[PDB]
């Protein structure tokens, strides 16, 4: 809702088009949209995220016209395109390395709004499509790696359905009904098949809304300060438009993820991965040395954290009859721990939007960064002395940071003055 | 008026019914379709199975252990006290439901000799790793560290309940019946 | 179980540059043949492959001559004949010998420091490294710990981790002592067990390392084809960046 | 561009979701659009289009769930859905006659715009995008009957992909590569299976463009004339909101198609199928009464009607020295018949959009409806005598009618006066 | 080949409230088993169906029995054992015997008028009537036109039109003259072939109605489950349109 | 200037071959993957084919037809004129391309008994029916319908050509080898 130049039609074409169907304006008003001109290097994930789900699909539409979904053929038809299409080994290290890409440009994305306040008022809507479309994001990439039919596909399928398991009274039901059966088998494996295929579009129409809500809004930026629109004279003094200035600064920059990411998949692609998926899927064994993938684990790390041995679970299952045993405390601890940070918007009770300008926020802040790393960290260690208390630790900062720090801080912190404008910080 | 209303009422419900009879159908058909067996039956010889040995079978898609335990594991579950436990159910579905976990209710047969269990671990259903493995000379799960004594029985980590024992019955001298 | 150290080998093909050594491949398909064939298949592996360009590349006739010396069941009839190119390796004859298809991606060698994957990232995955290993690491002699109380049917390995230990092989809290675990394969090889046609040496390093080079290629036989993309992808983007980097600074110019 | 009444937020809870993501003032101007208050019952075909790519979509990505793509399991695994999943065989049922639906709507749909002059200017673009999803439909339902791998879908998948191995020069590599080898084998199911999924996802993002389309425009109605717009008080004489007016005129159509569908479904669903893909593909025998899905019926008729004897071809062979054969000929004769549908805007000279005050063209279009009914059964029919010389006359007329009549004819017409407004024939 | 004359039987399954007769599906079931299980197999038919409610309706005991006769290939042991419900029928025995499992609904009986498709619309497609008319379509006696001249290994059926016929049994345009055409099965049935339990007639007749009941079932076991739907989902829709109707009336009256 | 102009070339150059690098692997994948036989190598028993006998066979996917003719479909075969043909060409890999369609060139021995084609029309590819069906005493496709003659001609219909001979040849008295 800045102020700004409307589109007009100049070739017979555009006329002819413009009165029928305004698409070319559709196009003009998206990409000339005025943006803040002081926008750093931290506002590229959003495209980073756009080129994987185009990235994604397109391998993804490629592979399955190779793939089996079916027990005894789905790991022998990947090792079939790795081997005999042509050019199918790169599409499938493509693909796989292109979800760790994924995963890397939200956490950066994410970490980004937690810090500069993009999902404070009037931005809430933006966040919340942002937190269904991570959610949609994870069940893709769950359901992605079950189809190899690997050692880990098997059980990481056993150990995610089984997450369903724990809600009481209705969580048996639930898992059979995910399953299609009493195991993990090719009913499972079928379903999966067509989930994976349809939600990357449920994915990119709830892109269609993020997009549409920022646009809306208009773009968060590094000091918080809302750019003017009591008349077009000062909104210009905030912004640049965002075709070309910040179309070349993200292909630019899109360039150099592609570059690393490049270097990956052709030096490196199994860096990221397990061994053991190279496996065929065993349902008498499970590895002694089973892991999630790297962008599961913080979340993998809280819920095994959450022991019959710890203290507050204990407390759990007395004051809760046993309903809540350390198994369902750990699913709530997991899934719990992405829910506060849903709430973000409604928990962090500071009325200044950029955390650039809050000097005890930002401590806690760089804990949390360190902390999700800490839990990254630990997830892929043992689960014995000193590991199992440093999960404890740390899933123990991660809601303390949302359900007390950012109530607390609004209401605390002396926070110091922001720019008067957009204007002022470019120019500084 | 009143019979005006009427229609307004009568077409919504109708319109209502219409929704959920065709959502139904599409939550059903991801249940267990006609080829799924829910519970069937087989025969696992024993007679090659020396103590120390544990047999892994496949059970409606999950591991079954049949271990003939020795002299130490036999003793190390009759050495602990019920109330030491996590879990003092027996989870035995030979005998009744509300046997206490004693090692007498976890074994087949009176001797104690042969432990007949899912191979499943109670937390999230990955397969507990035996040989005597974990802190209580019994199973480790790998997936999130949970531990099981010599008689099956959740000790330690996240799983809440002792591994289930499925309906097992020796048919005669050298082979035991599951289901 | 546990990660544990491996000796690292100079494969040819490692780095950015690195190359399978055509004669190396096909002394390590002998040692293959020879040796571990009779317990382990490839099940995965297409027989034509050793003439497709980036491996042994055999002539088409000697692999067709290959092909001969494997009983195959035919889909159809059902019943069996000699095998064809168009066939793949069989299966592992022994139940309990795990495929070597892929066995050279399926296993790590390289592991820690404290588990922060640093390891991995300059020294690789390390499964051809780790596949020598044991094929080196079968002492003559086993460790102090365990003299007497060997299980039967198995052998000490230094580089297995994933085996069973004796009990006199374990700490106050029951982590082995020893560096390896106890394996059931019995020590495959032995010094000149495989005669080299072109009369390269047959020495237990020899052959553990040629046929770990071999079980490289089973796995990743697009290994170079997937290099020269990786280079060619990064000397695109290389000059793409540069440029954009010039179009981005020259734009922005006008503005501050 | 018509002047109506925008969007008010009322609620708290809607002016707080319209100042950061206006989606409901999208949905209520969308769904309030005024509309003429005289549309007949050829204006529903839209909604039943609408009901059937839901239909379809959901149906499909049910029934992928239970379905393998691999040549010796996918006829099995049909039959599996048949047998053992929960209501399968009802699922299978309404997404083969769902096709049928979906196919039936589209040439009402096509032949009411034919009529009533809907592809006229402005709405050249409305017409065009449906051209583009025409021709998507029929490549997702010809895709979609290989899928069972019964004799039908073999033989099907064979000839179809022998079309584009009849182009000059290029036309054996666009067969080799859409087959993925010498013969349609697995690799051809495994690639058709992926596209089946992805298009009808084209389709909807087709859909959204279509609409967007005559949206701008405002809906043609039987008299041709368009809704005055000098003020909003003439424009309510014309037209009624499409909510409720026409949303439960909508949901009343639908209700009495979706009658006669269920009834088809339920006690007669194979009475528009071919009995011979209960048949598992052989790759060495073509069952002799082979026959192409009903609604492709017109396109093949034309394309076998051009044999070696046709005196056209042989002047084509003659002239194009020996390019344009006959197996050319026909192919191009069959993709050309929908070609001169789509710019069937340019052919038509005439200034009166409606048919029903154009005396002489509505000889010449009733005319086309019946050629292409008789097409349709020529189809069915032998390519004896006199089948062949029927054919031959039917697609004569079919390019007669876009390349000569409708240019002759608007500029030899004399039309009917048709009303002065809307108002005036709603009341008559 | 072409379409011909079927006779038209009325199979209880027939009519809107059409429904299998349990006991004609045991009948036909046993004379699936006696006779035509020689040569035809029922690939996708599970066996454990024969239990399940809207066919034969077995116990679970009957059909545990009745799958032990066929000796099925264990999927893991590859070793052969007796079957179970949960196998299939096998496949054919006879190479050149189709597949049964739908035959029913592969096959139709009535065509035309003018190729219009009106007769399937008013008589089904026919597949059970065209089933019963081949089973009594085999004479004696071939048509005069044949008389010393039928093909070694082939027999005259009456409703069989995809067979090859002498060249004394054609036209001078080469049509064939004779209603049906030469099949390579042997006629299979003969009076009282089978002995019915429940001592229902074993006429040729009564088995070729019997059979072809339980191949309508085996291609369409759903067949009454779909009927219920149909009937459901009709009266649904008509209550709704009516309403529907009645509420369209009663807004567009504010209008006209 | 002309290094200002420079800039703007290289930059959209290198997008344009950016985009061609990732464009032809998307089309590539879908070619024949390196599992596919493209020609490969048979041999067919035919002692027991009797005259007025037609023997299908798959090879690469698609059937071949053996068929030893009879006197009656021999003569036929040589009392047509080339003239009268669709297509004159012999279509006979074992023989020179320009080779015409005479009954004789049609056929792998000099008497002419030995029928040996793909059965694969040349119109869309349907399986041509025979046993001598048609106008022309030979073979009839479903599909479009195409008349071959006894020689496996093509005379009436979409199909432009005759049915292709491949390389095929007598190994022995009794064995033919295709390829
Ligand atoms: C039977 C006499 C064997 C011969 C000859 C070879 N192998 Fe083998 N191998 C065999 C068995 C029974 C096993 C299972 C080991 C276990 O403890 O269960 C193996 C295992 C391997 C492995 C896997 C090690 C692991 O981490 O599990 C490898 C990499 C391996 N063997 C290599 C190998 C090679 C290269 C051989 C030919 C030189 C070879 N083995 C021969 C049985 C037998
Ligand atoms: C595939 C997934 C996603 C895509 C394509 C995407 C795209 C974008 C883009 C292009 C922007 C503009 C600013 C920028 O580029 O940095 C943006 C901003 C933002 N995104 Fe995302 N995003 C995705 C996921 C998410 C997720 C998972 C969240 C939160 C949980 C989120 C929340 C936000 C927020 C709060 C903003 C700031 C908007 C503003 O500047 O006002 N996004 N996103
Ligand atoms: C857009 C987000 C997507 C994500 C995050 C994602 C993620 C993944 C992941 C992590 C895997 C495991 C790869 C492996 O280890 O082998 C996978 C597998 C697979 N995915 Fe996706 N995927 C996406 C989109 C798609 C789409 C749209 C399709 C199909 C149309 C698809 C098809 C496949 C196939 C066939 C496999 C198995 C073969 C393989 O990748 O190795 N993916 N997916
Ligand atoms: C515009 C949308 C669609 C059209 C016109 C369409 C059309 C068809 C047709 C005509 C068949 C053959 C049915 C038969 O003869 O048995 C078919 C089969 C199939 N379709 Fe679709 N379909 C659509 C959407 C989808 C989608 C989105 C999916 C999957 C995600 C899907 C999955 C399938 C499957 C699995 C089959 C084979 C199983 C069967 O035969 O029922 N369809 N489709
Ligand atoms: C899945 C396929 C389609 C859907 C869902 C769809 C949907 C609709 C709907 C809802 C309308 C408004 C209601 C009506 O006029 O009946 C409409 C109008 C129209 N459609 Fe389609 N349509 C489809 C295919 C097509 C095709 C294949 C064509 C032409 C070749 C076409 C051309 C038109 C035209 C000319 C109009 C008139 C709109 C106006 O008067 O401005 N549509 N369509
Ligand atoms: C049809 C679709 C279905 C059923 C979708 C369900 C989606 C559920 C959740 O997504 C929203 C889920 C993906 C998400 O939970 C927040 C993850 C972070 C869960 C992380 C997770 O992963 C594991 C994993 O990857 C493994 O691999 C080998 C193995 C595992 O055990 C050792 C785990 C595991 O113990 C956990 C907690
Ligand atoms: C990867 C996907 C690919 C290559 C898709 C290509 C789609 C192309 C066209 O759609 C746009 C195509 C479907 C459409 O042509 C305009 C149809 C009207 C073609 C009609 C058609 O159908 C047949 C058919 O169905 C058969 O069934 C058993 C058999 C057939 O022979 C006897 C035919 C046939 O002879 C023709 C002409
Ligand atoms: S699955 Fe066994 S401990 Fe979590
Ligand atoms: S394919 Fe044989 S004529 Fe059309
Ligand atoms: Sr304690
Ligand atoms: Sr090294
Ligand atoms: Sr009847």
């Amino acid at each position: 809702g800045i102020p700004h130049d409307h589109y007009e039609p100049r070739t017979g074409i555009e006329k002819w088009l413009h009165s029928r169907l305004p698409i070319v304006a559709l196009a003009y008003d998206t990409i000339m949209i005025p943006t803040p001109r002081n926008l750093n290097w931290m506002w590229i994930w959003g495209v980073v995220l756009a080129f994987c789900l185009v990235l994604q699909i397109v391998t993804g539409i490629v592979l399955a016209m190779h793939y089996t979904p079916h027990v005894d053929l789905a790991f022998a038809s990947v090792e079939h395109i790795m081997r005999n299409v042509n050019g199918g080994f790169m599409l499938r290290y493509l693909h796989a390395n292109g979800a760790s890409l994924f995963f890397i440009a939200v956490y950066l994305h994410i970490f980004r709004g937690l810090y500069y306040g993009s999902y404070k008022a009037p931005r809430e809507v933006t966040w919340i499509v942002g937190m269904l479309i991570y959610l949609a994001m994870m069940a893709t990439a769950f359901m992605g790696y079950v189809l190899p039919w690997g050692q880990m596909s098997f059980w990481g399928a056993t150990v995610i359905t089984g997450l369903f398991g724990a809600i009481p009274g209705i969580g048996h039901s639930i898992q059979t009904w995910l399953l299609g059966g009493p195991a993990v088998d090719n009913a499972t494996l079928n379903r999966f098949f067509s989930l994976h295929y349809l939600l990357p579009f449920v994915i990119a129409a709830l892109v269609a809304i993020h997009i549409w809500a920022f646009h809306s809004t208009g773009n968060n930026n590094p000091t918080g300060v809302e750019v003017r629109r009591t008349s077009k004279a000062e909104a210009q003094k905030d912004t640049v438009p965002f075709w070309p200035y910040f179309i070349i600064k993200d292909v630019f920059a899109l360039a150099v993820v592609l570059l690393v990411f490049f270097a990956i998949v052709g030096f490196m692609p199994n860096y990221l991965g397990h061994p053991d998926n190279y496996i065929e899927a065993n349902p008498l064994s499970t590895p002694a040395h089973i892991v999630p993938e790297w962008y599961f684990l913080p979340f993998y790390a809280i819920l095994r954290a959450f022991t019959a041995d710890v203290w507050v679970v204990q407390i759990a299952n007395f004051i809760s009859f046993g309903i809540i045993d350390a198994k369902f405390f750990g699913v709530l601890a997991m899934f719990g721990a992405i829910l506060v940070m849903a709430l973000v918007p409604w928990l962090d009770t500071s009325p200044v939007r950029s955390g650039r300008y809050r000097p005890m926020f930002k401590i806690y802040f760089w804990l949390l960064a360190a902390d999700f790393v800490i839990l990254t960290w630990v997830g892929a260690q043992q689960t014995t002395f000193p590991y199992d208390w440093i999960s404890l630790i740390a899933s123990a900062y991660w809601f303390a940071y949302f359900l007390v720090i950012l109530p607390i801080l609004g209401a605390i912190e002396k926070p110091v003055a922001p720019p008067a404008t957009i204007e002022e910080d470019f120019n500084a | 008026g009143t019979r005006r209303d009427f229609l307004y009422y009568a077409t919504a419900g109708a319109g209502a019914v219409a929704t959920g009879a065709a959502v139904w159908p599409l939550i059903n058909q991801m249940n267990p379709s006609a080829d799924v067996q829910a519970l069937a039956s087989i025969f696992v010889d024993v007679s090659s199975v020396e103590p120390g040995v544990q047999l892994t079978v496949k059970f409606l898609g999950k591991p079954i252990f049949i271990r003939r335990r020795t002299e130490a594991d036999i003793e190390l579950g009759r050495s602990v006290q019920l109330g030491q436990l996590v879990d003092t159910n027996a989870r035995n579905a030979n005998i009744d439901a509300g046997a206490e976990a004693t090692d007498q209710n976890r074994t087949l047969d009176e001797a104690g000799e042969w432990l007949v269990m899912w191979g499943v671990c109670t937390h999230l259903g990955c397969v507990p790793i035996g040989g005597v493995s974990g802190d209580f000379g019994g199973w480790f799960c790998p997936c999130h560290g949970s531990h099981y004594d010599s008689a099956g029985r959740i000790r330690k980590g996240p799983a809440p309940e002792n591994l289930p024992i499925p309906l097992a019955k020796f048919i005669d001298e050298t082979t035991i019946q599951l289901g | 179980a546990g990660g544990g150290h491996v000796e690292d080998v100079p494969f040819s093909f490692e780095g950015p540059f690195g190359t399978f050594d055509q004669h190396q491949l096909q002394r390590g398909l002998q040692v293959y043949t020879e040796v571990c064939a009779a317990c382990h298949g490839m099940k995965f592996v297409p027989i034509r492959s050793l003439s497709e360009p980036g491996g042994p590349e055999l002539p088409e006739d000697q692999v067709r001559a290959y092909a001969t010396q494997f009983t195959v069941t035919d889909e159809e009839t059902g019943e069996d004949r000699e095998g064809k190119p168009t066939d793949h390796f069989p299966h592992s004859a022994l139940e309990n010998a795990p495929d070597l298809s892929l066995m050279a991606k399926a296993r790590a060698g390289f592991h820690g420091p404290m588990g922060t994957g640093i390891s991995q990232l300059f020294n690789g995955i390390g499964g051809p490294e780790y596949i020598y290993s044991v094929l080196t690491g079968f002492p003559e002699e086993p460790p102090k710990c365990a003299e007497g109380h060997e299980p039967d049917g198995f052998y000490y390995n230094r580089a297995f981790q994933n085996g069973s230990v004796p009990d006199t092989c374990k700490d106050a809290n029951g982590v082995k002592t020893t560096a390896g675990s106890w394996i059931a394969m019995p020590p495959p090889l032995m010094d000149d067990l495989v005669e080299y046609a072109d009369g390269h040496d047959a020495s237990v390093h020899a052959m553990a390392e040629d046929v770990s080079a071999f079980l490289m290629w089973a796995a990743e036989p697009k290994l170079m084809a997937r290099k020269q993309a990786g280079f060619t992808a990064v000397m695109f983007l290389t000059v793409l960046s540069v440029l954009l980097y010039l179009t981005n600074k020259r734009l922005w110019a006008g503005v501050k």
